[PDB]
């Protein structure tokens, strides 16, 4: 790849300093050379390239939302732009998470490791199947979607196995689930019930929140209580 | 208004 | 060209859903394939043409000042990580603005025309050498101050003969060139008549404001002050 | 602080 001739070291700095620079496209590229070094990455790392990517397809992804809300617009009551500046998008959009979800695959989904790493990258590989799903249509649709449920799922029973029930992945993990669920899933039930399991048995252990942590962890929460207030 | 997932928070 | 398939009206159309998804980068490569039809652009065009790329030399001039703070912090009292990431960041801003000058010189500066397009075409020459002045070291960059200055000056005396005092072209253009003064060619003197001069004629001949522009010639007439006041 | 020049506007 382009980055195949630079250090991991300064792939990891670089990256950081594009995260300063808010050059979100060279972060990534960055942090992929950085995995393709094939060495586990830290928690630190991790973030660096859950940064970089969501910035990137989530810039995508409102972009395609405003194309794709104009053309339901300009399909009820003339000329083909619309839809093909929406379809160049949307196959942009279907590269990064191709991109993502092969370094998941290829690097970073592993049998061992800590339970952190475990969950986190698969919640991330049920995250980008769900992005994809958001634009998909048909026989390729059906099978995203199970995609993205089988790899939440899996990294629901390891989150609830080896992880306290504040601990940021796990919420983080479970509030995308539910979304996933409510937004995706066309499943209103599961979701509010797994946004609210997961808010009270945090509340309930709400000792176990971790000094370094607790931030991340009573942001999710609040996260959570607002999805359950509008599903409600 | 759609539902809210994981912010980035670094 | 990559676009010199799709037809100049549907580029026109594209560059606005561009600008509506903000997808700058996409807005951009529109509008230079609707300036590579080869006829003129309208008022509307040239805002669109004007977006777009300022939008992305924006953001890589934003960059390219973040990593320069960093590198210059790094060089008073160790790696070459942040030097090779701002001269990639510095590459591209200078791609960008070669890229502009050659569709101005290419295309859109011409003899005839209205005032209004020969002294917009010549602000932005003016804007983009200054653009790549502002990394610019050595002999290279006499000759781009030189440049900018000259587009400038071309334009400020066309904007003199042709355009009323409140014009938003002349006034940007004068906003614009004060600016140059000022950052660029370590004229605070020059910089600070030019905007007092501008401001003050603007205000004495305030009748001359168009119905359908007045709203940017004010906002510019606000701009001088406030560098008249950061000047003073 | 720099110095302001023409913005944006569309
Ligand atoms: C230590 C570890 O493996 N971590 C920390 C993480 C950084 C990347 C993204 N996440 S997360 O998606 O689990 C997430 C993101 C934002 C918040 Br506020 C949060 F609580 C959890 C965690 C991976
Ligand atoms: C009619 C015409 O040729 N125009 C209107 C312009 C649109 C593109 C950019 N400008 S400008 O750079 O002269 C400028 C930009 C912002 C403001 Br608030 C302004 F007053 C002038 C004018 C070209
Ligand atoms: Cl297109
Ligand atoms: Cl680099
Ligand atoms: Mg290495
Ligand atoms: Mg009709
Ligand atoms: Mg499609
Ligand atoms: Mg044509
Ligand atoms: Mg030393
Ligand atoms: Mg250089």
């Amino acid at each position: 790849g382009a980055m195949g001739s630079m250090e991991r070291a300064s792939l990891i700095q670089k990256a950081k300093l594009a995260e300063q620079a808010e050059r979100y496209e060279d972060m990534a590229a960055f942090m992929k050379g950085a995995v393709e070094k094939g060495e586990e990455l830290s928690c630190e790392e991790r973030n660096l390239l859950s940064v970089a990517y969501k910035n990137v397809v989530g810039g995508q992804r409102a972009a395609w939302r405003v194309l794709s809300s104009i053309e339901q617009k300009s399909n009820e009551e003339k000329g083909p732009e619309v839809r093909e500046y929406r379809e160049k998008v949307e196959t942009e959009l279907q590269g990064v998470c191709d991109t993502v979800l092969g370094l998941l695959d290829s690097h970073l989904i592993k049998e061992a490791g800590d339970a952190e790493s475990r969950v986190f990258y698969l919640k991330m590989k049920g995250d980008y199947y769900r992005y994809l799903a958001e634009v998909a249509t048909g026989d390729d649709k059906k099978r995203i979607i199970d995609s993205a449920r089988s790899a939440y799922q899996e990294a629901m029973d390891i989150s609830k196995k080896e992880m306290p029930p504040t601990n940021p992945i796990r919420l983080g993990l479970a509030l995308n689930f539910s979304v996933f669920h409510y937004e995706i899933a066309n499943s209103p039930e599961e979701a509010i019930s797994l946004a609210k399991t997961t808010f009270d048995e945090a509340m309930a252990d709400l000792h176990t929140l971790s000094e370094d942590s607790y931030k991340d962890s009573t942001l999710i929460m609040q996260l959570l209580r607002d999805n359950l207030t509008l599903w409600t | 208004q759609r539902s809210t997932s994981t912010p980035n928070v670094h």
